RNA sequence: GCUUGACUGCGAGCGUGACGGCGCGAGCAGGUGCGAAAGCAGGUCAUAGUGAUCCGGUGGUUCUGAAUGGAAGGGCCAUC
RNA sequence: UGAGCCUUGAUGUGUAGGAUAGGUGGGAGGCUUUGAAGUGUGGACGCCAGUCUGCAUGGAGCCGACCUUGAAAUACCACCCUUUAAUGUUUGAUGUUCUAACGUUGACCCGUAAUCCGGGUUGCGGACAGUGUCUGGUGGGUAGUUUGACUGGGGCGGUCU
RNA sequence: GUUUAUUAAAAACACAGCACUGUGCAAACACGAAAGUGGACGUAUACGGUGUGACGCCUGCCCGGUGCCGGAAGGUUAAUU
RNA sequence: UUUUGUAUAAUGGGUCAGCGACUUAUAUUCUGUAGCAAGGUUAACCGAAUAGGGGAGCCGAAGGGAAACCGAGUCUUAACUGGGCGUUAAGUUGCAGGGUAUAGACCCGAAACCCGGUGAUCUAGCCAUGGGCAGGUUGAAGGUUGGGUAACACUAACUGGAGGACCGAACCGACUAAUGUUGAAAAAUUAGCGGAUGACUUGUGGCUGGGGGUGAAAGGCCAAUCAAACCGGGAGAUAGCU
RNA sequence: AGGGUGACAGCCCCGUACACAAAAAUGCACAUGCUGUGAGCUCGAUGAGUAGGGCGGGACACGUGGUAUCCUGUCUGAAUA
RNA sequence: UAAGGUGAUAUGAACCGUUAUAACCGGCGAUUUCCGAAUGGGGAAACCCAGUGUGUUUCGACACACUAUCAUUAACUGAAUCCAUAGGUUAAUGAGGCGAACCGGGGGAACUGAAACAUCUAAGUACCCCGAGGAAAAGAAAUCAACCGAGAUUCCCCCAG
């Protein structure tokens, strides 16, 4: 699914409001991205399905960081 | 993005500098390839405490290579016994090991490394004078007393 | 010829409307023009020449002003 | 390569004149064998008067109150101007290349008696493509609707204050 | 040949043939928010869309309008700043 | 019943029996009635439980003005000779009723719109795997031989067995007529009719699903009424109409 | 209270008021045993891709309005009693 | 607890019981085919077919037990590729499915009302989906108030149409 294994980021749904304000349902997608992680203390690649704020999120805090969340939430990389 | 650099690495700058790289150079070169870390608030004091603690040992070696230097010309003229033959000429020389063990029996603990002579190793009965590199940049000079055996 | 009554605030009493409204009005107060004066003038001989409300704009204002002083916004008056 | 900055080099016919007087100051020796004068010539500027400068040659000098001139020595040095060139830096623009993000519906290895998938190798691409958010255009493909009343039936015509 | 099973079998639809047009393959196109698939285990003598309708003799003039294709100088012009 | 007007040849009712349509809740105002009265009444809750407690509130005894504010006055205007609204009419809480408001709001009735399911046992197209086509004709290409030609062409006889070929049963279809039309049959029967080796026909199983499918295209077909299936739900949709 | 009994029952029958009852299993309370968890005191520490912002939406009775507050798909991004 | 009993249509038959293993009522146990989450594999539900381990005064074939998937944990094992990691086997423990309403969350109509209709309404309703408990959710102020003060959340009556 389209879902960031980061921050949790999903599609959330709202509306497309014209000139004449004529609501439409629509979404709002994550700006998802598969990306290729190097873990130095694993000498290995790890691909994340990532939003690009949830990129962010593992420049400030670090890759070892991020995935130790992950182990922490039962998610599997 | 705030980094600091690990290596030495081209237009950025050098080990323990810190520069703001465009991330993605980060992401997928810099960090990766350990050329640099981020300028986090852990890492910027664990650097800033490097940096002082390099600075502190590097001024206490300049005080004691000082201590050393001032010591050297303290001994002013140092004797060296060796064999020589007539008009002066000696059978062997006076090397680096000769000199070194000289001043190491007299106060001053020289190293064989530490002694510098310009074109012999001494052959002659007489004077000459012997500088030292106790630091990269810290010199100082002796006078050798070749008294014949 | 001289001029700004094409005045501002009101209005006894009426007309005509299901209503919203529309009309006629002497007289009162303030200030004005014309006339020597009595007087006349609140547009044009009269009856067509028009668009409610909402929203918004501009000017004015002893009104209001979400702790308090301001301000924004709102009201009131004029107008688009 | 447009624009800001920085060391450092060019460039100046009031007249008395050794002569195209840069303002203001340190102000008695600098510039030299890390090699001047003087000659030969190349290039640039230009008010065809001459300045700056490259190379060769040559080899013991061009110089100061020395008198003029408001203001001084091309003996030398520091902030700069009239303007011009070029090395360093900043954010742009444009191009070339790179590899490391990312693509691979090329080949190969393993999981694995598997035309999926994953990991790995390698080749080809490559900051392009593609995707997310925002944005202008297009969009009966789909969707929701509107499309008036009077009227000798309705429609046409006409009408509506 | 096909068709309105149940009032229309026809001159209607289809057809071989013709033409225009798209499509260099991870094709265009189509079913799918996607993954996957059809096109096709095909590859421009192929595949899709559109029109015309064996064959014979042939298919003239018009690009103003509407649609499409190409153009980049100028004018106008979005988010953004 | 509906109408200007109906014995009306306008509507409705075969007859009987049973059932079948102005309700209910909460607001709000008015009338009647009762209590108390410049006051009236409590709500939730507590409870000793239809008592009693609880006055939080609400309506009323004051209005005028957009308001600040002033106040039996106030606003208007600089100010009214004045003018507008007010002051001189008792209210409030139950209970019953008349109206109105929100609700299905007197009962029954659409054609439809939306949502979630069930359906390709009928039929459309396709996919896989099987089956069927009596009998009779026509006689393509090719081949052999003879004639022919310089050689070919060409030509005759034979052979050969093509085709969305011909005639015609099964099988598939459905052009005409009569019958039937409360049928034998919710599409047939009888006499004739077209195709019948093909773009043929048929069995078994599979796949496509509702703004969707499938369609040699008729808006055809998708389980006996398809310009948007069927079932359940929103649902008592709405109905200025009968 | 009510029901039944050949018609309508305080006194016929079953009940009703009232008074009682569990070998066994179980609910809830306290008392208490055990395993695990930690009380009190002193000195610290004080939640960052967060708050805030631009863009698009949504939520607030409040429809972008002069619109505070909340959430966030996208791009960003503090201070530190 | 008992003088009567072996449930009903529903007799009859053969019987059981009367002072306490007749029956009847309640607590705890035993047994509980096959299908169904269905779980050894399959399947058109109540059927078809296995592997492994065990039993056979008959050790053929039948009977009996185990063998699904996923999650966590452990042991053994173990690639590409040296370590590692992936993968593989086994064991332990848990889950799964069903079912009223209320409850938290993810999605989310339209008819209708506006006397047409698009903003707005209907309505975060109907419905679909996920999850949970005896309740759920919420909850101990970066809350209000107004210079006086209040002191988490939830629910009721007012404020007030
Ligand atoms: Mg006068
Ligand atoms: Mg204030
Ligand atoms: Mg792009
Ligand atoms: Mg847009
Ligand atoms: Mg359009
Ligand atoms: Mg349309
Ligand atoms: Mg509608
Ligand atoms: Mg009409
Ligand atoms: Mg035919
Ligand atoms: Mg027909
Ligand atoms: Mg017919
Ligand atoms: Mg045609
Ligand atoms: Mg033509
Ligand atoms: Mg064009
Ligand atoms: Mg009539
Ligand atoms: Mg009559
Ligand atoms: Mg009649
Ligand atoms: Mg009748
Ligand atoms: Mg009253
Ligand atoms: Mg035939
Ligand atoms: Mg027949
Ligand atoms: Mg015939
Ligand atoms: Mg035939
Ligand atoms: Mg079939
Ligand atoms: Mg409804
Ligand atoms: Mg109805
Ligand atoms: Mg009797
Ligand atoms: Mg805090
Ligand atoms: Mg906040
Ligand atoms: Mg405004
Ligand atoms: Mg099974
Ligand atoms: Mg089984
Ligand atoms: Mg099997
Ligand atoms: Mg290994
Ligand atoms: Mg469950
Ligand atoms: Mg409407
Ligand atoms: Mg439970
Ligand atoms: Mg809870
Ligand atoms: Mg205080």
């Amino acid at each position: 699914s389209r879902v960031c294994q980061v921050t949790g980021k999903r599609p959330v749904t709202g509306n497309n409001r014209s000139h004449a304000l004529n609501a439409t349902k629509r979404r709002f997608l994550p700006n998802l991205h598969s990306h290729r992680f190097w873990v130095e203390s694993e000498k290995r690649f790890v691909t994340l399905r990532v939003s690009a704020k949830g990129m962010r999120v593992i420049d400030k805090k670090g890759i070892d960081t991020v995935l130790a969340e992950l182990r922490a939430r039962g998610e599997k990389y | 993005m705030q980094v600091i650099l690990l290596d030495k690495v081209a237009n950025l700058g050098s080990l323990g500098d810190q520069v703001n790289v465009k991330a993605g150079y980060a992401r997928n070169f810099l960090v990766p390839q350990g050329k640099a870390v981020p300028a986090t608030k852990k890492n910027i004091e664990f650097f800033e405490a490097r940096r002082a603690e390099l600075e502190a040992k590097l001024a206490e070696v300049l005080a004691a290579a000082n201590a050393r230097a001032e010591k050297i010309n303290a001994l002013e003229t140092v004797t060296i016994a060796s064999k020589a033959g007539d008009e002066g000429k000696l059978f062997g020389s006076i090397g680096t090991r000769d000199i070194a063990d000289a001043v190491t029996a007299a106060g001053v603990e020289v190293a064989k490394s530490e002694v510098r002579l310009p074109n012999g190793v001494l052959r002659t009965t007489g004077e000459h004078e012997v500088s030292f590199q106790v630091h990269s940049e810290v010199f100082a000079k002796v006078i050798v007393n070749v008294v014949a055996e």
